[PDB]
């Protein structure tokens, strides 16, 4: 039985009180199962109504749908991407019968005027299978509509015509349908797909409804010059409105101009409700709807001037707050209040009261001491409502640590006397029902409360003997220690003003008389010295060599790389690719099981991938195209065809962020195809990664997708056929090398979206091959972007719009002090605003804390630094504001303004800079370049723009993105192919694969051949060739004479290096793997079948345990004070050549 | 021509031919690669304000 009674009469209310969230959605849920008649909840808010539009359908299976709203302010000026418009007058299409079900509508729309049934009935069409309908006649109908003709319809109000082929997308339903006219009649409706161009099935009636909300033919626009010409004025000007209708397109602000296109005052679509219908509110509308008036007067007010484009009164487009709540009482209602409301008929105050605050923490030894306790001493049904089945797992073990298995009910009506039962939605405050005494625990009641606090008090013991007791009546010049500063001399008391206001304060003299003062308010803040030297304590300077100490420099190429990075493509030029195979059907079967069609450009770049992947030839190209166009697939395609030749894809991505995501979407792809596939990363235990190592290593494990743990000289690819970078930006040089070193021919494959000057002009030389993507697949709108002086009221528009509209915001203020400042400025600048901070240098369980906040919409504005440049990306969040546009590489810019957007809501990137005087000039060649070229397929425009600004770095070093005037590019093919010719002449060993058979002998000292010394780079690696070869001491002095015959006398990196390679010989002699001294000491590994004594070990080891410490059998750390590096190679030489009459 | 100090002087005319050879250069491979339209329009607008 019920609790309550419906209301049925003019404007009578119903009020229920006591409720508290997450229980409004029940109450109404068993409104729309209990009533015969449509049920429209009029929410306070559309962010509140957004929320609604979930938990509803969590606790029924009643038809829902909401009313969409346009996404701009009222007086705005952008058309609201008419996909909107096509779902929101369907809805009009159904509101005029709908007998059960709930619509939800914001008081925004609620208000709103809107089209009359004259226009949609009319403009309305029927299509049957029957009609003698001629074909040019139907397309000339559609055209007085108003649709377009394109022969690529994909998206709303699109159709096209072929001979006697007709399809169309009617802006009421939801798929296109297709018409094959025969006769000058009807013969076929076939739903045909987006995607599959097929017919799905044929139809016989369907319904077609007009353009948009307005009519748009000439007699329509005869009428709006008219009424234009009535009501306000006309200026010949092209951007005039007016007059740029009178051209016949429709402005970007026009849908405010509603009631002129209509001859006739609009309904305030009350009409558009059936007769019985039943309004349930929440909240207060007398409030919301009244600052939503204000807002539109203040707003109109602000723009009720610019004579071009003027506009209209809102006492016509918009209802009055006094003429809504007339027209309300036409309605029956039914008001949910969370406030305990006294007593009288037609008012029920439900018990639905707060649960008690069942916390889980850790600090306690039971986590689950609340939640424990309170199921037991409970009498009733309790349901959990987990989010997602995921997340289901999450309370599967945690009800396990009491052990507790729930029951998965559908319905909340299927909780019994006493149980625990779970279900899935998305409700976020559970309750407890006392009439059923029901308990609702929803996610976030157990996870209730964020935390930020670090540290506090660590030496404040202030009743030491040294504090001095705060007496004040020490003499001037006793010296004083403050503790976040130092040691000094007191001087005194003195007066000062601090920004209009008198203080008093201390002055303490410290070293160079750097005066300091602290007020006498944090006296607490002082001590006296409490080394008992009160005539002899030393004077610190304030805060130390903060930036003196920086002016350090040098660090000469601690190890050179114009020798090395010659080696590796000589290696790569020299040797000729692999030979793969692709199969026509074979390789199409994997084609068919992507549920999608390619665009020309992603054909154009399959094509050139699959025919330079089958070529014995070594790929080297970028697939260089804009965020959202469907890169990966390309590198999935080309991961299959490697694959098929089993020969171990190895993805390589510059996150674990990107390594998940390409992880599941690698995995979930190739579900079906039988294959292995992991990630790996820090979230990999190491007890899991020596696991996948050697799994790798037996080759069991076909594509292992990963970040910088490849690079890490531990993977051992049993046959490495295909290396795929993604993300190419953000990996330096010599990390997409320490790869390519382990097998020279690697098929290289290098995805991004704005590659950096080197690789981009490496690529525009030929050197690299390129394949430019645009055209994204679906119709996938761009985001507009804004460059704007920062203004406190552009930002707090700006900020509304988007919270109107229902979407999250990402504040990018790029700063760790003051972000915690810029969130209570932006707070008191935006009282409507839920916002919360996220950064990296947050504890990262609070960073992924609001995270998984900020995807379930708890807090719209998010103040972040360039964390989210990797993204987690979330539907709603669609407006993104840079605080500082100011300084920001392009590349970042570029991707920071992709990363909002990936729905069908336009979105918004503004980009706030500074006064055009205080940018840098870069700065401002930034900002017109970023300005500019903003369209579709603009990422690889940037990059090439970001070239010639930055200028291409050293071609054959590290350090991209320098304008240096080092090698040219004749030189560089000449150095090229000399290598390759002195490397297939007589038998030479790679470089880096000697590495194998050298150990580690590092110093971190220079040591290389300087470039000063031998200014050629091929005999440089010639010599390093011949030294690394050599096995005896006579031939390194041969080398060493021989370099005093060419070049004369050695530099001390070059000496560095031959004793550095006469180490390598007998400690490759005595099986020493590993040795490394450094400044302070290092430590010394050597072999198992080893000639270290153990006699002479635990010998020093008890005679110098503080400079001698075996750490393992053959791991010594040794630990002495070696400053000079002449130090340190005298005492391993000495160290080891004592060792040797020790070598058993 | 240099000005004794290790420099050259600037010689606009090879500054000016520098840029033409470099817009050029640009724009020939660019049609080499099937470039889309407005990257390859772009950068014939350049080289005509060259
Ligand atoms: N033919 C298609 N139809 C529909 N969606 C597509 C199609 N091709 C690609 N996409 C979408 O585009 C996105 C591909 O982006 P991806 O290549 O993974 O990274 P990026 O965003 O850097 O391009 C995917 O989310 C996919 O859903
Ligand atoms: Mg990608």
């Amino acid at each position: 039985q019920y609790r309550y009674t419906l209301p049925v009469k003019a404007g009578e209310q119903r009020l229920l009180g006591e409720l508290t969230g997450a229980a409004c959605a029940t109450l109404v849920a068993e409104i729309a199962e209990r009533h015969a008649g449509p049920v429209v909840l009029i929410a306070p808010d559309m962010q509140n109504a957004l929320r609604l539009h979930d938990e509803i359908s969590q606790f029924t299976d009643q038809m829902v749908m909401n009313l969409a709203d346009w996404e701009t302010l009222p007086y705005d000026s952008f058309s609201p991407h008419q996909d909107i418009i096509s779902s929101r007058l369907s809805t009009l299409y159904q509101l005029p019968t709908m007998q059960r079900g709930v619509l939800i509508v914001p008081v925004n729309t609620l208000m709103q005027r809107v089209c009359p049934h004259s226009f949609l009935h009319g403009h309305a069409l029927v299509m049957k299978k029957g009609q003698r309908l001629s074909r040019d006649a139907l397309r000339t109908q559609l055209d007085s509509a108003g649709y377009r003709h394109v022969d690529q319809v994909m998206e709303h109000g699109e159709y096209a015509t072929r001979g006697a082929l007709l399809d169309l997308f009617p802006m009421g339903s939801e798929l296109p349908y297709r018409l094959d006219f025969f006769d000058d009649e009807i013969d076929s409706l076939r739903v045909f797909d987006v995607d599959s161009q097929r017919t799905l099935e044929e139809v016989e009636a369907i319904n077609l409804l007009p353009a948009h909300e307005f009519p748009t033919d000439k007699a329509a626009i005869e009428l709006f010059r008219s009424q234009w010409r009535d009501t306000f004025e006309v200026k010949r000007d092209p951007e005039h409105i007016y007059q740029q209708v009178s051209k016949g397109t429709l402005p970007a602000g026009i849908e405010y101009w509603q009631p002129l296109f209509f001859s006739e005052p609009l309904p305030p679509l009350f009409s558009y409700f059936p007769a019985n219908t039943l309004l349930v509110n929440t909240g207060d509308l007398e409030t919301s709807a009244e600052r939503f008036q204000a807002d539109t007067l203040a707003r109109f007010e602000n723009r009720g001037v610019d004579p071009m484009r003027p506009l209209l009164p809102p006492q016509s487009l918009w209802l009055r707050v006094d003429e809504l709540f007339s027209e309300l009482k036409n309605w029956p209602r039914v008001q949910l209040k969370t406030e305990h409301l006294p007593t009288k008929a037609a008012n029920a105050n439900l018990g639905f009261q707060k649960l008690p605050d069942l916390a889980v923490q850790a600090q306690q030894k039971a986590p689950l001491d609340a939640l424990r306790k309170f199921l037991e001493t409970f009498d009733g049904p309790v349901v959990f409502s987990v989010e997602s089945e995921g997340r289901r797992e999450a309370l599967g073990e945690l009800l396990a640590r009491i052990k507790i298995a729930p029951q998965r009910i559908m319905r909340l009506d299927e909780a019994s006397d006493r149980g625990r039962y779970l279900m899935i939605g998305a409700a976020e405050h559970g309750f407890v029902d006392t009439v059923r005494n029901l308990a609702l625990i929803c996610e976030s009641d157990l996870l209730g409360e964020r935390v930020a606090r670090r540290r506090q008090d660590s030496r404040r013991t202030i009743n030491p003997d040294t504090l001095i007791r705060n007496l004040a009546e020490l003499h001037i010049g006793q010296p004083v220690v403050h503790l976040e500063h130092g040691v000094g001399r007191y001087a005194g008391m003195t007066t000062l003003e601090a920004g209009g206001i008198t203080g008093e304060y201390l002055m303490l003299t410290y070293a160079n008389d750097a005066k300091l003062y602290v007020p006498v308010s944090s006296l607490h803040l002082i001590s006296r010295y409490a080394g008992g030297a009160e005539e002899n304590a030393p004077l610190h300077k304030l805060g130390g060599d903060a930036w003196s100490r920086a002016r350090q420099k040098a660090a000469e190429k601690v190890r050179d790389v114009a020798a090395e990075l010659l080696d590796i493509y000589a290696q790569r030029a020299a040797k000729e690719g692999f030979a793969f195979k692709h199969d026509r059907e074979q390789y199409q079967l994997f084609c068919d099981s992507f549920p999608f069609e390619t665009t020309p450009d992603q054909a154009q770049a399959i094509n050139a991938v699959l025919s330079d992947m089958c070529q014995p030839l070594a790929m080297d190209r970028l697939v260089c195209g804009d965020v959202g166009f469907g890169k990966t697939e390309v590198a999935m395609r080309a991961a299959f065809l490697a694959v098929d030749n089993h020969k171990q894809v190895a993805v390589l991505v510059p996150t674990t962020l990107l390594a998940q995501q390409h992880y599941d979407n690698f995995r979930d792809r190739f579900a079906n195809w039988p294959v292995r596939i992991e990630m790996i990363s820090r979230f990999r235990s190491a007890k899991e990664q020596t696991q996948i190592l050697a799994e790798v290593a037996e080759g069991k494990i076909d594509i292992l997708i990963g970040t910088h743990k490849l690079l890490q000289s531990d993977v051992k690819f049993k046959d490495l056929g295909l290396l795929i970078v993604d993300e190419e930006h953000r990996f330096g040089v010599r990390h997409k090398e320490r790869i390519k070193a382990m097998r020279a021919n690697v098929d290289i494959l290098t995805l991004t979206a704005t590659p950096i000057p080197r690789t981009l002009n490496m690529a525009m030389s030929g050197m690299r091959d390129l394949s430019i993507i645009a055209t994204p697949p679906a119709r996938r709108l761009a985001v507009k972007t804004f460059v704007r002086e920062y203004d406190s009221m552009v930002v707090r528009e700006a900020i509304l719009r988007e919270i109107l509209r229902g979407g999250q915001v990402y504040y990018l203020y790029n700063d760790v002090e003051n972000i915690q400042k810029a969130a209570e400025r932006l707070a008191e600048l935006v009282p409507e605003a839920r916002i919360a901070i996220g950064h990296g240098q947050m504890r990262e369980r609070e960073l992924e804390r609001v995270m998984n906040d900020f995807h379930h919409q708890r807090f719209n504005v998010l103040v972040c630094t360039t964390i989210i440049e990797t993204g987690i990306d979330i539907p709603t969040a669609n407006t993104i504001i840079i605080e500082r546009a100011d300084h920001f590489g392009l590349a970042q810019l570029h991707q920071l303004r992709g990363r909002v957007g990936r729905s069908h809501h336009q979105a918004y990137a503004w980009l706030l800079t500074p006064h055009p005087k205080a940018m840098t000039t870069d700065a401002q060649k930034r900002l017109e370049a970023i300005a500019s070229l903003e369209d579709l397929g603009a990422g690889f425009a940037l990059a090439t723009h970001d070239l010639e600004i930055r200028g291409a770095g050293e071609l054959l070093g590290e350090e991209q993105s320098g304008s240096m005037e080092t090698i040219g590019f004749s030189l560089y093919m000449e150095l090229l192919e000399n290598a390759v010719d002195a490397l297939k002449a007589g038998r030479e060993p790679s470089l880096e694969d000697l590495t194998s058979q050298q150990t580690e002998v590092e110093l971190r000292m220079p040591s290389l051949l300087p470039d000063d010394f031998i200014p050629d780079v091929n005999t440089r690696l010639s010599f390093y060739k011949r030294i690394a070869s050599a096995k005896t001491e006579n031939e390194l002095e041969e080398i060493k004479v021989e370099l005093i015959d060419r070049f004369g006398l050695l530099p001390d990196p070059a000496r560095t290096l031959l004793d550095i390679a006469r180490l390598r010989q007998q400690a490759q002699k005595l099986g020493i793997r590993k040795l490394e001294g450094n400044e302070k000491g290092g430590v010394i590994e050597f072999a198992e079948k080893n000639h270290v004594n153990p006699a002479w070990l635990i010998g020093l080891l008890q005679k110098q345990p503080q400079h001698y410490r075996l750490d393992g059998p053959t791991r010594l750390k040794f630990i002495q004070d070696l400053s000079e590096r002449k130090t340190r190679i005298e005492w391993v030489r000495q160290f080891m050549r004592e060792l040797e009459e020790n070598a058993i | 021509v240099p000005l004794d100090g290790g420099r050259f002087a600037t010689s606009d005319l090879n500054d000016l031919y520098r840029r033409v050879i470099n817009r050029n250069n640009r724009l020939k491979r660019l049609l080499d690669l099937a470039a889309p339209d407005i990257i390859v329009r772009n950068e014939k607008r350049m080289l005509q304000e060259a």
